């Protein structure tokens, strides 16, 4: 796929994101905040489209996400996240997508998620997390 | 703010807390 | 906690 | 269980653990660095006995953890930790314990653990990790 | 050593 | 005079301020580094004018500022900035305005300076800065 | 003199000081929080004697240092540390020492004081502070 | 980077 890297900002927004009952998640797009202004992060898009879009937006900054835990698996002989939950200290987002395969969470006892990476090719190949205070 | 110095956290993994 | 980050501020200096 | 909380340091020396190959882990202790400083903290022991010992000494400071997995699942009706692994940028220890339920990992792409705290009753319930940088 | 902030980063998960 | 708060970046890139060789500091603008990316920030002008403008541009991210120090007096009976120096690992920027008053220098062994808050009516009332590794 | 250094910890319980009115700042030495439990940090003497011993004992974890000032100054042909003073959020500990020379100061918007390190010889040669949220 | 946690240091202030 093809990679990409946010970086770190000051929260988080809004998430859009999409995904497709048969195979994993497709599109992926943060609202960051930056300093007390929304800030929009550039639009990660999958090669193929077809998929269910879905937008969570937090009610910043009394909401935040406490925990982001999914699945990764193999669809196409490539490997994955399948699905993703967004649990956040209001409400539960999801699962998003198929949870079959290999689990995986973060909990969040102190800090927050202020930033993504990772890279997408037809779906979402993999992810890493900018974690602060 | 107190006077202890706070550090990221993550967990727990195993039985539920919250 | 908020949802609003933090970092170390020193200051300021100047008017009171 | 009892609940423990080690708090934060600048680093880790070395790791003391012990498991059952057929329920879970048992006692847990670490021996930070504290400011360039050996710092052994408390032992924190299973109500039982039975458990095999395994002692992680790293080669600090040149060695340190970048990545930790195991298993979390049933065990008498409780949740509890069956399984940890622990690899660093010179090597992996373990699996140590049961590799039956539900998988978890943390691989760190920049970062330090620097302190452990949980829980442990017969077994060690659950834990958290301090990570700095 | 570098005149860019860092952050703790943590994954990734999926594809290696 | 009017407060401002530029909130926290990923570093500096250019400095762009104003001075009177009579009375003090003036306006006050930064250019700072967002994940690799320049981002401008909001100009924070003098309520009057006739400064002298000094545009500070630094070789990111090879060069930093190690150093910031300066003289708060007094001016026409109010408290302010009468002067700035920065100085960085390859070379001293300054002194800008005036150099009489109270003296204040904060030197960093370990950090960096990401962001600017404080207050301008004629002069620069005061001003903090954020710090972070 | 002979350098010295504590490291970081988790707070501030306790500060011992000596001075002489009449020169500058003897000895130093602080009692850290490690964790919610006390830590005595190692004694640093002056190489000479006839000081003045201060104790400032702080209400942790509801009081804390808020800024630091003091100055600077020759005694015979060393520049030294001839003065210091603590505010906390509750009382302000001094000045303690010749309040004469080249001021400076450190106050904290954000953030803790966790450890200190520099030299002494004859008097306080220089120190520098960690801080942390 | 090392084993070795690392934290903001401001300073020094007296001779050089
Ligand atoms: O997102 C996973 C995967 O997507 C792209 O490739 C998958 C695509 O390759 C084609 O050659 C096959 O015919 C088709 O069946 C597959 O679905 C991307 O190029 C790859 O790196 C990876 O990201
Ligand atoms: O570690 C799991 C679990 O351990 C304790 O409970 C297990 C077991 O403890 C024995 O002392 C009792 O005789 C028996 O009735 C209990 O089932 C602990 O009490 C529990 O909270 C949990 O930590
Ligand atoms: O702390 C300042 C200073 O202390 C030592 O030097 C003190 C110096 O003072 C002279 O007036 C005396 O005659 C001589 O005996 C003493 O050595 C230390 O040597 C120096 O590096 C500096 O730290
Ligand atoms: O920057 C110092 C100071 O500047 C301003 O005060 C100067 C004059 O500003 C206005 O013209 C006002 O009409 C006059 O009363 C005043 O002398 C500012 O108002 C101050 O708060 C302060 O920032």
């Amino acid at each position: 796929g093809k990679a990409f890297d946010d970086g770190a900002f000051t929260g988080i927004r809004e998430i859009n994101l999409s995904y497709n009952k048969e195979t994993a998640i497709g599109d992926f797009q943060v609202v960051y905040d930056l300093n007390g202004s929304p800030y929009v992060g550039q639009n990660h898009v999958s090669f193929i489209t077809g998929f269910t879009p879905v937008k969570i937006s937090l009610d910043f900054p009394s909401e935040y996400i406490m925990e982001v835990s999914g699945y990764t698996g193999n669809v196409s002989g490539y490997v994955v996240v399948r699905s993703l939950t967004f649990k956040t200290n209001k409400k539960t987002y999801g699962p998003y997508g198929v949870t079959s395969g290999t689990p995986f969470n973060l909990p969040i006892e102190n800090g927050l998620i202020v930033g993504f990476k990772g890279s997408i090719g037809y779906w979402l190949d993999y992810f890493s997390m900018y974690l602060s205070l | 703010q107190s006077g202890i110095s706070q550090t990221v956290i993550v967990g727990p993994w195993g039985a539920k807390s919250s």
